């Protein structure tokens, strides 16, 4: 609710649908923010995209087919730069 | 003082990005 972390990965030759490897609340989740900044993995913010994968989302599983391109668009920026 | 398991360390290692609100 207050605080979420959404962790995600990718793997083309797997499925074109990106992984949700963790869901983090609250104050877990501002540990799983600050040890990705510590350990040089991106954190991107977006407000609506972390409460729709935590209220649609189970952790360990393939985002599904509806929200799959919101999830790549911030891949794809990732990459672009 | 750790906050984070072992699993969960490992997971955000290997992810390419987290989001966040």
């Amino acid at each position: 609710p207050t605080h979420i972390a959404i962790g995600i990965y990718f793997n083309p030759e797997i499925a074109p649908a990106p992984f949700i490897s963790l869901i983090e609340t609250n104050q877990c989740a501002l540990a799983v923010r600050k040890y990705a900044n510590e350990v040089g993995i991106p954190t991107v913010r977006d407000v609506k995209l972390a409460r729709k994968l935590y209220k649609t989302h189970t952790k360990y599983s393939f985002v599904d087919f509806e929200h799959l391109d919101e999830v790549l668009r911030l891949i794809v920026w990732l990459e672009q730069v | 003082i750790e906050i984070l398991s072992e699993q969960t360390k490992s997971d955000i290692r290997n992810s390419k990005l987290v989001v966040m609100n």
